[PDB]
């Protein structure tokens, strides 16, 4: 019954502002605080502020220098979080959490991914990772190079191969485009007989790709 | 303003073994009622945090009894009696006594295992890539333990720097190891101006640093 | 509102506005029930 439902993902150009929503259900809305936490990649958790929607009251983390604004819609049981003058550093998963007076963050929203970039939607360029010819094992892979935004999925032989598959987290390059490498350890013998084909999907640009590695 | 400081940072504990995470407030965090609104959270990747402990020592409904918190005004600890596969996550202490609210840095708990040396693999840039005007040389560090590994790229004995990015898989679900991918990135020109591309791996598991090279 | 405690660091007052009793925080305290010390 207690649910905190956040709005979907955002891509915002540097300098702009982002409003993240949070629909709260299963309790009286004017009887709890709606807090905001953020988490940049590889980074820990950062409390942003809170809102008491009843007789409306806020308190924000000073480290934000009044860029964050927390509003509440009594009519629609939603609390909004507005963050102005967006920097690359503001790229994070924004969370909202419920807090009763002097009580803990028992309830959480699923999170909202806000990516701060000047980059534009570009599907990836898939490249093969094969050696130029041991313990009877060999490795091969797929370089999923230059893409934006971040969600790209990789399977091998259309989900058939899971064993020995290692799909590395993405890296944001100097270009502001992502790069991911997908590999698979395989026995040396099987090579010329069995086939290994990597399946790449970048839903944000409807780029579906299959590359057979040799 | 309060500064919550987690002492362990990274903790490697074997299965069933005891895990202790320490946290410290810069200023007293005892509320006017005499309660201390210090709480512990567990966070798993691509997931919002989960409440573990609240009011220093109170176990939240549904949390296994292996989890228990304890403390003293400024010093606080989260304890796991017997570590379970499920307990591998990042743990955060939180101060909600005074405003502004404060989170700790976090402590990663991983499964401590036997040292496993990596299996090293170098991959040349594809001819399909070369065509575009850029080179991506990749080095794979396969199923190793601990996570601390050194990767130095050598272009004809010229130690590289500033031109490579690294990535690490989360601890393995079946062998409790890690895996690392490094990408040396150069243009068509600078790549087609050298012969020997080498990848040197330094790791606890190896007696001497293992090199994996290829010639353009 | 009786001998059952509501406001922490303040005086209770009726907000005819939201039709629920509110808390009047004293200097250095914030919150719906004036429960927090504002370290700033
Ligand atoms: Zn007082």
């Amino acid at each position: 019954q207690v649910q905190l439902v956040q709005s979907g993902a955002e891509v915002k150009k540097p300098g702009s502002s982002v409003k993240v929503s949070c629909k709260a259900s299963g309790y009286t809305f004017t009887d709890a605080y709606i807090n905001w936490v953020r988490q940049a990649p590889g980074q820990g958790l950062e409390w942003m502020g809170w809102i008491w929607p009843g007789p409306v009251i806020t308190y924000y983390n000073p480290k934000f220098k009044g860029r964050v604004t927390i509003t509440a819609d009594k009519s629609t049981s939603t609390a909004y979080m507005e963050l102005s003058s967006l920097r690359s550093e503001d790229t994070a998963v924004y969370y909202c959490a419920r807090r009763e007076v002097l009580s803990p963050f028992a309830y959480w929203g699923q999170g909202t991914t806000v990516t701060v970039s000047s980059a534009s939607t570009k599907g990836p360029s898939v490249f093969p990772l094969a050696p130029c010819s041991s313990e009877s094992t060999a490795a091969l892979g797929c370089l999923v190079k230059d893409y934006f935004p971040e969600p790209v999925t990789v399977s091998w032989n259309s989900g058939a191969l899971t064993s020995g598959v290692h799909t590395f987290p993405a890296v944001l390059q100097s270009s502001g485009l992502y790069s991911l490498s997908s590999v698979v350890t395989v026995p040396s013998s099987s090579l010329g007989t069995k086939t290994y084909t990597c399946n790449v999907d970048h839903k944000p640009s409807n780029t579906k790709v299959d590359k057979r590695v040799e | 303003d309060i500064v919550m400081t987690q002492s362990p940072d990274s903790l490697a504990v074997s299965l069933g073994e005891r895990a202790t995470i320490n946290c410290r407030s810069s200023q007293s965090i005892v509320h006017s009622t005499g309660n201390t609104y210090l709480e512990w959270y567990q966070q798993k990747p691509g997931q919002p945090p989960k409440l573990l402990i609240y009011k220093v020592s109170n176990r939240f409904s549904g949390v296994p009894d292996r989890f228990s918190g304890s403390g003293s005004g400024t010093d606080f600890t989260l304890t796991i009696s017997s570590l379970q596969a499920e307990d591998v996550a990042v743990y955060y202490c939180f101060h909600g006594t005074h405003v502004p609210y404060t989170f700790g840095g976090g402590t990663k708990v991983e499964i401590k295992r036997t040292v496993a040396a990596p299996s090293v693999f170098i991959f040349p840039p594809s001819d399909e890539q070369l065509k575009s005007g850029t080179a991506s040389v990749v080095c794979l560090l396969n199923n190793f333990y601990p996570r601390e590994a050194k990767v130095q790229w050598k272009v004809d004995n010229a130690l590289q720097s500033g031109n490579s990015q690294e990535s690490v898989t989360e601890q393995d679900s079946k062998d409790s190891t890690y895996s690392l991918s490094s990408t040396l990135t150069l243009s068509k020109a600078d790549y087609e101006k050298h012969k020997v591309y080498a990848c040197e791996v330094t790791h606890q598991g190896l007696s001497s640093p293992v090199t994996k090279s290829f010639n353009r | 509102d009786s001998h059952t405690q509501f406001c922490f660091h303040g005086t209770c007052r009726f907000l005819v506005q939201e039709d629920k009793p509110a808390c009047v925080c004293h200097s250095g305290y914030v919150g719906a029930r004036c429960e927090h010390a504002d370290l700033l």
